[PDB]
């Protein structure tokens, strides 16, 4: 060949993961976004002025 | 009934009066579902009516008849229709259950209870109940499950499914080792829908198709059993609005990507919709044009493999832009396309120049010729053919009709999705109705 | 004792179901002739000797096919009277002369200034303002531009529009084949005005619906409203706070909104009109003279305006020979471009 | 303001008619009503400001007032005697008009 | 002369929705 | 609001004599604009080409009309039988 | 109150005092028009010429490539690839990448989102200000046109080197080419569709001229009339009735809206409605189902075809197919 390219278009691979970093990128992103979501879910609720219960929801 | 006087909403909203009325509601959806099978066994009928043997089935104008076919009913090597009271009995059986659907719709909307819940607790319900809610979401899922394992049971135990790449020829054939490991489903789900890749449009034979049915239903039946006894967590209760018409969009977006799935399913697949019933896909007819002017011009005395065309470009056969030799010409666009027909002429490196030039079987030229003169191009009128054609030809590919029509449902039913969606929002929050002139929110706001 | 004036002025402008007023007197024949003139000739008269076409549904054309074609070309400008040296008094060869059309295009045209006068009077009477009737002024001027200055800038009434469905599409074909009238600048202007009247008749209904005051209990919000209401039924000041975080941009005059509203639209039509002028002298924006010198020197320069130019090339050969029998081309087939096989 | 007695909506039969199209509601001025998606009313009819302009756009401008109706209309003067001969000049001018279509058309 | 005639046409233009958005006549109410 | 003192439509549309006298009128109409065609008194009256007129055992292509003042008795050739 | 990162974050994107609103799809919507526009600019001034037929033979549509601001566009991807993903990734070089026409999917993909995106966003910040929903309902009349010419269509015909050029002209010969290939004008879509435009056009100066012709005087004649409406008046600032007495007796006295409400209802209905069926048209015509084909469809009793406007319409089809991408085809039928 003359020069070198990823050649992963048309091969259908799961995420679009050629390389196993991609899998990490999209991971550990996910994972902290998720952390810092985790951390902050009761204080959300509390804005409430609701237990997040059964009956906790935006209902009619 | 009920009025504007006593609800508030018009007559050109009138089914909005049974949100809160369960059983009435209970008899429009059964009524409706007698309706969808109304129409299944009536056009069934209609089909078989207006079918005529000297043509082949995407030339009649139908498109009951080709899933039947599919699932192997009245259908022989090649595609060939050799029964048509399969699809009798079958237009019959719909028609006849639609009675009886609609005499429970009529019944459960007209004389049945208005509610449900204080005289059938099993079956009533309030749309705030999660619980029930998830319960009811439960059960369904499980006739869902049963639903995609009838699938698996036909083609592995009933008769078996239509194999389009059968080997010997296309015929039914009963699946045995259906492709059940996690690294094919889940290829299927995560691969981009660009060219090439299709995402599960790209599904290419039956043992996936029925592996996938498999795992569907066991999903199904496990994600039934799961939301019947669970309930939603706290994370599921703060993400959702729990009424009725919120329950509503939710499936509205849902549905509106099954509709979309479908127009491109309908389009592009030629594995679980067969070219020798659906018609040939928009790709197929354009591969088949250039393979039927090869096999005449190298009859007529020429080296397909080095004319050069105008362009500069192999006339006949090229190269694709990762390197597999694909047919020449505005085809380029569809070196993807896979066919029972061409696959056979078709080595790891793409095209067989030796098979291409030596070893292409009569019934591989009949089935190219069939296709490119039966495209999915038509006219609105049904008149067969590009814009500029005559009115000789009456015929649109079922393809063609398939494809429009679920993308237009599927639109609309996105508009759906946004409809009921911001109002389910609104009518639960509060405003509606209109803003309320005492406390308008934007007053209280800080001016920008 | 009143005089002839007031007594029929008093029965013109009664307050009856259908307004006659004095304008009537002009409006109403006129109208109603450029309305049978149309639908007689789209269903009986036949377009055979003026264009070798059918165009009548006697002849088996549809609601899309049908039309009152233009005279033959040889009549030039002829006003083709039922009287005229061309049809003398012979109704039945004046229909097959192409006279409906000039008889639809004149009687339509007088029903326009009849319809505008209408609004004036009427705007009067109910003494209000008289911007309905400006706002006409603009449907006015695209029908004498087209329909009439520009066949008076051609070889005749055969190069009008003829009074179809099927044949405004013709018309349509033609401008982009022998004018370029895409790339003009004035349809241009003319595409945004009606593109962006379009875009402000749906966000104005929309934004309205969406800042509606809740004046009831009933989700049907039609019925919370009264017209002589004081009150406003949507809150301004909601929806320019929306449409300031949205769009950056927001309407806070309400009664400068409405005349963007109507001047957007007539704006647009009046500059198509411009337009269409200058293509009755055939000052079309046909080519751009820096990018045809520069192709022509060197054959690797492509643009999309070259591509377009090769599109009208082969709009304006392929249709030329039947759409102007009067030009009598024989052109044979090799003659013809066209590019390698499809 | 509008008096709703004079608007000519005073001779609809049904009652939920008459309410509909005078574009006044009884259960929905109840401030217990309940919408039937379960929002609750707040005390307002169809209209808030009905009782300060008297109506509503239905109140203001109906499109269907049968007391306005000539009493002529409901009744036919010539009764059976023109009747029956509407009946009978009906099939007198049916037969003369399929034998007019058949002699004048290609038929055969 | 004519691409950069252009350029600055269009980059003129948006400069001047940049000041229509930002550098606006507040609304104030009454 | 308020009416222009002619009779409501509504109570002419439900009335009896109404859908009486309009029972044979608009009917008639109807089968007086049928015998029009059918009789062929349209092709004679507006110089429709009948089905089978177009063509003509002299004229075997599409008539042109080119003599502006004399295009009445032009026609008339062009549209001899 | 708000002490977490995460819920003060939170706070800040959902807040209704920011100048533009950001949201949970602005937070989309931003970083995708944002690469969209950036993108756009530079291919539009300086982009080397595409190959978008994928016959060798690129296309100039750059402003320093001696394009003016009419025929400048950025050209769609090559033929050759098809409806293959082609990141910048996926290119040997970002020359491979430009010759190609990768900027064209680049920017396409990223601005399909944002629109999307954009239509969520405007739900958003209507539930933040209490208003009710449907504007994004008026809005995807235009979503639905922009997927239909950018990514239905090239779906629909296999690449999309089919989709519509990001360019003026490049827009006429997208719509020249649409006409010859599947007879827009004749599909009803189209035709809804320019009742939409012109209904709407047509209802929007109706409005408008109303309004303004019902101006209650609150100014004198030396000032604009403008300037008697002032911003949060609470009365109204034009006299319905009188517009409706007016329009009520230019026709007659039931085809006016005497409802504001169910007036504005119609304006917006009018042209959503409209431009929904011609998006749907572009959608169908992406699958082949043409527009209606009338040719030869008025016979003599000899058999000889009498010409109609159709007729006419199809030759000037002929012309424009034949000449439609001169070098591409090998082959008498356009089935690609
Ligand atoms: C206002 C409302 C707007 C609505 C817009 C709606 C559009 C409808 C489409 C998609 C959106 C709906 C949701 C998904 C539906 C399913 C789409 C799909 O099944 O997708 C695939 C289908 C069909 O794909 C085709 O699948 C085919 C499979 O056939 C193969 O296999 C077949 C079976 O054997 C045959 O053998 C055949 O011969 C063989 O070639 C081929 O592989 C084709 O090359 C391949 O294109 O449609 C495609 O191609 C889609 C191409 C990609 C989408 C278009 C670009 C959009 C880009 C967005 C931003 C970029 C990226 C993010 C996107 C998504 C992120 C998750
Ligand atoms: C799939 C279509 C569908 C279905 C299943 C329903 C179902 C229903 N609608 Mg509805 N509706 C629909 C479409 C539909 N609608 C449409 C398109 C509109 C707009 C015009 C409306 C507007 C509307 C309004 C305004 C109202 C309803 C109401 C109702 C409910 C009660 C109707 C009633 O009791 O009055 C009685 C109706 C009749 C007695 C008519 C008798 C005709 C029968 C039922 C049809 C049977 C024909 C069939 C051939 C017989 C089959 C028999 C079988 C044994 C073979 C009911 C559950 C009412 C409601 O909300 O309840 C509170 C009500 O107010 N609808
Ligand atoms: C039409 C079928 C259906 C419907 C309407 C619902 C609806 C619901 N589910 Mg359920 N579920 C289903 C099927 C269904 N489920 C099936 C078949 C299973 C078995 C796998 C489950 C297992 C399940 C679990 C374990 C949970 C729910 C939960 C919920 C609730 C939260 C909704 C949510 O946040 O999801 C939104 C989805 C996400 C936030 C993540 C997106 C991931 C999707 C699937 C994209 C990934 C695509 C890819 C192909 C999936 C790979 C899966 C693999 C097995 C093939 C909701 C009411 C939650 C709950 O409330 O508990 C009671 C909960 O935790 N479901
Ligand atoms: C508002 C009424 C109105 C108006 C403005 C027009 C206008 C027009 N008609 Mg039309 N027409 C009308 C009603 C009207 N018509 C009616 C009711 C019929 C019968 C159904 C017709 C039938 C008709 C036909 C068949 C034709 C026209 C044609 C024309 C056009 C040119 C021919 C022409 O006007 O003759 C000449 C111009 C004039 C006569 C204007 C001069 C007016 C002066 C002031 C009269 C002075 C009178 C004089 C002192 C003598 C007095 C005599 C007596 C009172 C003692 C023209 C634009 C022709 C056409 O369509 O062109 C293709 C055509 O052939 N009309
Ligand atoms: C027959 C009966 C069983 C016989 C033998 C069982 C033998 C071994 C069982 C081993 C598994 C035990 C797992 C630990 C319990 C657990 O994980 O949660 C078991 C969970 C607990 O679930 C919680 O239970 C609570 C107490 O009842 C409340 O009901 C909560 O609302 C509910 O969420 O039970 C379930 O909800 C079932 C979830 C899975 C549903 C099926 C999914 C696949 C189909
Ligand atoms: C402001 C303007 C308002 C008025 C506008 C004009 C109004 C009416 C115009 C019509 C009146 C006639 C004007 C011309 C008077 C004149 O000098 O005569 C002009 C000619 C005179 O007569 C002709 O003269 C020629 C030249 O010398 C030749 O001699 C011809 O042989 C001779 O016939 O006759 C006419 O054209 C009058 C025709 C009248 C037709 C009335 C309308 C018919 C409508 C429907 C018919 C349907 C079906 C019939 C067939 C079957
Ligand atoms: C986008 C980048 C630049 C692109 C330039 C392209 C040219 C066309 C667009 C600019 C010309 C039109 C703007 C008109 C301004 C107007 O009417 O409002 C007047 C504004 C409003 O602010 C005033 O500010 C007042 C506060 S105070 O009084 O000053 O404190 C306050 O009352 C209110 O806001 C207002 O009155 O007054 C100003 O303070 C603006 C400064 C003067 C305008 C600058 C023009 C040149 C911009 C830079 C050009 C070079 C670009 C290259 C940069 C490296
Ligand atoms: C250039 C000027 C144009 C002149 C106008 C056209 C003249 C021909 C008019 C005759 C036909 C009109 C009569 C039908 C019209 C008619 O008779 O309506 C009648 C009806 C109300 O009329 P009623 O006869 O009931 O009036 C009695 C009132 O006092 C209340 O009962 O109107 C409606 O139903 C509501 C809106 C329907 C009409 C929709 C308007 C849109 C249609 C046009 C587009
Ligand atoms: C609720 C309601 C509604 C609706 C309803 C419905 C929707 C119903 C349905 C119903 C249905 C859904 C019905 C069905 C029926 C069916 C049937 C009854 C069948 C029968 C059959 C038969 C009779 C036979 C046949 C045959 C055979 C056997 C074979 C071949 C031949 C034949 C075809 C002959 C509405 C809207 C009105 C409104 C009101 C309320
Ligand atoms: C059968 C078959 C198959 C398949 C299978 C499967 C297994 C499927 C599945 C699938 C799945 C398994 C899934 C799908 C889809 C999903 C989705 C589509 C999701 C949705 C959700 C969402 C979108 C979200 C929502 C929410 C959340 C929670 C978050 C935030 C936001 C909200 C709130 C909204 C195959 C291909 C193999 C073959 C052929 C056939
Ligand atoms: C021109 C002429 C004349 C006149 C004539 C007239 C004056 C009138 C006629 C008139 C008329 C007035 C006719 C009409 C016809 C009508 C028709 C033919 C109708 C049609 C319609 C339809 C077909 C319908 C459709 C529809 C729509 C629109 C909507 C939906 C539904 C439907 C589809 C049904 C005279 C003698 C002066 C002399 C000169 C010549
Ligand atoms: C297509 C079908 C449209 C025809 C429907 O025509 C109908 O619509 C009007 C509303 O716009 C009806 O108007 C009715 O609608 C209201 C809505 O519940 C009812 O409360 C009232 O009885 C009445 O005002 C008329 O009784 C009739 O003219
Ligand atoms: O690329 Mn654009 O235009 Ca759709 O057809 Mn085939 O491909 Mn090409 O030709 Mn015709
Ligand atoms: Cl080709």
């Amino acid at each position: 060949l003359v020069d070198d390219r990823l050649a992963g278009e048309g091969t259908g691979k799961i995420l679009g993961i050629n390389d196993p970093s991609l899998f990490w990128a999209i991971t550990i992103v996910f994972t902290i976004v998720w952390g810092v979501f985790y951390v902050s879910t009761r204080e959300i609720d509390a804005a409430s002025d609701r237990e997040n219960d059964d009956d906790f929801g935006l209902t009619l | 009934g009920r009025d504007q006087e006593s609800t508030g909403f018009a007559w050109w909203a009138g089914n909005a009066r049974l949100i809160n009325l369960s059983g009435k509601l209970l008899g429009a959806h059964v009524a409706h579902a007698g309706l969808i099978v109304f129409w299944a066994g009536a056009m069934n009928l209609f089909e078989v009516a207006h079918f005529v043997p000297e043509k082949p089935m995407y030339e009649q104008g139908l498109i009951l008849l080709p899933h039947l076919a599919t699932l192997g009913y009245g259908v022989g090597p090649g595609g060939e229709v050799i029964d048509t009271y399969p699809y009798f009995v079958s237009g019959v059986l719909h028609l006849i259950s639609s009675a009886v659907l609609g005499f429970g719709g009529v019944y459960h909307s007209l004389v049945g209870p208005e509610t449900l819940e204080e005289s059938f607790p099993f079956f009533g319900y309030v749309w705030k109940d999660k619980n029930k809610m998830t319960t009811i979401l439960g059960i369904h899922l499980i006739v869902l499950g049963l639903g995609a394992w009838l699938l698996v049971w036909k083609a592995m135990y009933f008769g078996g499914i239509y194999d389009t790449w059968a080997p010997g020829g296309g015929d039914v054939r009963i699946i045995t080792n259906p492709t059940v490991s996690p690294g094919v489903i889940f290829g299927y789900l995560f691969r981009s829908p660009f060219g090439g890749d299709g995402w599960i449009v790209s599904v290419d034979n039956m043992e996936d198709v029925i592996g996938g049915h498999i795992w569907i239903g066991t999903l199904c039946i496990f994600g039934g059993i799961w939301h019947i006894l669970t309930k939603p967590w706290a994370w599921a209760r703060r993400a959702f609005v729990w009424s009725g018409e919120a329950y509503l969009s939710y499936s509205l977006g849902a549905i509106s990507i099954m509709g979309f799935t479908a127009c491109c399913m309908a389009w592009f697949n030629t594995t679980a919709y067969p070219s020798e019933f659906y018609g040939p896909t928009g790709p197929e007819a354009s591969q088949s044009q250039t393979f039927t002017f090869l096999v005449r011009d190298q009859r007529l005395g020429a080296n397909v493999a080095s004319a050069q065309g105008p362009t500069g470009l192999g006339k006949y056969l090229m190269r694709s832009p990762t390197g597999e030799i694909i047919f020449g010409g505005e085809t380029m666009r569809f070196w993807d396309f896979r066919g029972p027909w061409l696959e056979p002429l078709r080595g790891p490196n793409g095209l067989d120049l030796n098979k291409l030039k030596n070893d292409i079987q009569p019934w591989q030229e009949r089935r190219a010729a069939e296709y490119m003169t039966h495209a999915p191009l038509g006219s609105l009128n049904s008149v067969g053919g590009v814009a500029t054609e005559i009115n000789a030809v009456n015929y649109v590919s079922p393809r063609s009709w398939l494809a429009t029509s679920h993308f237009c449902l599927g639109f609309f039913f996105f508009v759906g999705h946004l409809w009921h969606a911001g109002r389910a929002r609104a009518a639960a929050a509060g405003f509606e109705k209109g803003i309320d002139r005492d406390n308008e929110p934007v007053l209280s706001m800080r001016p920008l | 004792k009143r005089g002839w004036f007031d007594v029929v002025d008093d029965w013109l402008r009664r307050d009856r179901f259908v307004f006659v007023g004095w304008s009537g007197l002009l409006l109403f024949p006129t109208a109603y002739l450029a309305l049978g003139g149309w639908f007689t000739g789209t269903t009986f008269v036949t377009s055979w000797y003026t264009h070798g076409l059918a165009s009548s549904y006697l002849e088996g054309c549809n609601f899309l096919t049908a039309a009152v074609s233009t005279p033959a070309n040889s009549m030039g400008h002829s006003l083709l009277f039922l009287w005229g040296p061309e049809a003398q008094g012979d109704f039945t060869r004046w229909c097959q002369l192409g006279g409906l059309w000039t008889f639809v295009a004149l009687h339509g045209s007088f029903s326009l200034i009849g319809f505008m006068l209408r609004q004036f009077e009427i705007a009067r009477s109910v003494k209000i303002r008289p911007y309905n009737a400006i706002a006409f002024s603009a449907p006015i001027s695209v029908f004498v531009s087209v329909f009439l200055i520009y066949p008076l800038g051609q070889s005749g009434w055969f190069f009008a529009p003829s009074f179809g469905v099927a044949a405004i599409f013709r018309f349509i074909l033609f401008f982009q084949g022998f004018h370029n009238w895409t790339l003009n600048p004035f349809h241009m202007m003319g595409v945004a005005g009606v593109l962006g009247a379009a875009l402000l008749c749906a966000i104005h209904g929309a934004t309205v619906e969406n800042t509606l005051f809740e004046d009831g209990d009933g989700a049907n919000t039609f019925r919370a409203f009264n017209p002589t209401q004081a009150e406003e039924t949507y809150s301004m000041v909601t929806a320019n706070r929306f449409w300031s975080q949205i769009f950056g941009v927001a309407f806070s005059n309400k009664r400068w909104l409405h005349f963007f509203m109507l001047f957007v639209p007539v704006t647009g039509l009046w500059m198509s009109a411009i337009g269409v002028v200058g293509l009755a002298l055939n000052l079309r924006a046909y080519d751009f003279v820096s990018q045809e010198i520069r192709a022509a020197e060197d054959p690797e320069f492509e643009t999309f305006y070259t591509k377009n130019i090769l599109l009208n090339e082969g709009i304006r050969a392929w249709m030329a020979a039947q759409d102007q029998p009067h030009e009598k081309l024989v052109f044979p087939e090799e003659v013809l471009p066209r590019g390698n096989a499809l | 303001k509008i008096d709703i007695s004079k608007q000519g909506l005073n001779s609809i039969q049904n009652e939920t008619v008459k309410l509909n199209l005078m574009g006044k509601s009884k259960t929905m001025e109840s401030k217990d009503w309940v919408d039937p998606q379960g929002r609750k009313g707040k005390g307002y009819g169809v209209y808030r400001f009905a009782n300060k302009y008297g109506a509503n756009v239905d109140g203001y401008s109906p499109i269907y007032t049968p007391d306005t109706w000539s009493e002529s209309g409901d009744s036919y003067k010539l009764g059976t005697k023109g009747l029956i001969a509407w009946a009978g000049l009906i099939v007198v001018l049916l037969g003369v008009g399929i034998n007019l279509v058949i002699s004048t058309s290609a038929l055969g | 002369m004519e691409a950069l005639v252009y350029t600055f046409l269009l980059v003129g233009t948006l400069g001047i929705i940049f000041f229509a958005i930002f550098f606006r006549e507040p609304p104030r109410i009454v | 609001s308020g009416a222009t003192g002619e009779r409501p439509f509504s109570d002419i549309l439900t009335s009896i004599r109404y859908w009486v006298i309009h029972s044979i009128t608009i009917p008639s109409l109807f089968i007086a604009g049928w015998l029009f065609v059918s009789t062929g008194l349209a092709y004679d009256v507006f110089g429709s080409p009948r089905p089978n007129e177009y063509f003509t055992e002299d004229r075997q292509e599409t008539p042109l009309i080119t003599d502006r003042f004399n295009a009445l008795e032009q026609v008339k050739k062009l549209s001899e039988v | 109150e708000s002490t977490s990162l995460w819920a003060r974050f939170c706070e800040w994107v959902t807040s209704t005092e920011n100048r533009l609103y950001i949201g949970w799809f602005g937070v989309l919507m931003i970083p995708t028009l944002l690469t969209a526009t950036s993108v756009f600019i530079i291919a539009f001034i300086a982009a080397p010429p595409v190959d978008i037929d994928g016959i060798r033979e690129p296309v100039s549509g750059s402003l320093l490539y001696g394009n003016n601001i009419i025929t400048g566009a950025i050209i769609p991807t090559s033929n050759a690839i098809g409806l293959h993903f082609y990141p910048i990734w996926e290119a040997a070089s970002l020359d491979e990448w430009l010759y190609n026409g990768g900027p064209y999917q680049l920017i396409v993909c990223h601005f399909f989102l944002g629109v999307c995106s954009y239509m969520g966003r405007e739900w958003e910040l209507s539930f933040r200000l209490g208003m009710r929903p449907w504007i994004a309902v008026a809005y995807s009349a235009p979503v639905a046109a922009a997927t239909a010419v950018f990514i239905i269509y090239p779906l629909g015909q296999g690449s999309f080197s089919d989709g519509m050029p990001l360019g003026i002209s490049g827009t006429f010969n997208f719509m020249i080419v649409f006409q010859a290939e599947h007879n827009i004008l004749m599909h009803p879509f189209h035709m809804l569709g320019v009742a939409g435009v012109f209904g709407g056009s047509l209802f929007s100066a109706m409005h408008g001229s109303l309004v303004t012709s019902s101006l209650i005087r609150e100014t004198t004649e030396n000032e604009s009339a403008n300037e008697g409406y002032k911003f949060g008046q609470e009365e109204e600032t034009y006299n319905i009735v009188a517009a409706h007495g007016y329009f009520g007796r230019l026709i007659f006295q039931y085809a006016s809206f005497n409802n504001s409400r169910s007036l504005h209802f119609f304006l917006a209905a009018w042209p959503v409605v409209g431009i929904w069926f011609t998006a749907l048209g572009i959608s169908t015509m992406a699958f082949n189902l043409n527009g209606f084909n009338f040719n030869q469809s008025v016979v003599d009793s000899q058999g000889r075809v009498i010409n109609t406007w159709a007729d006419i319409i199809n030759r000037a089809n002929l012309g424009m197919e034949v000449m439609h991408e001169r070098n591409a085809h090998n082959f008498p039928l356009d089935l690609a």
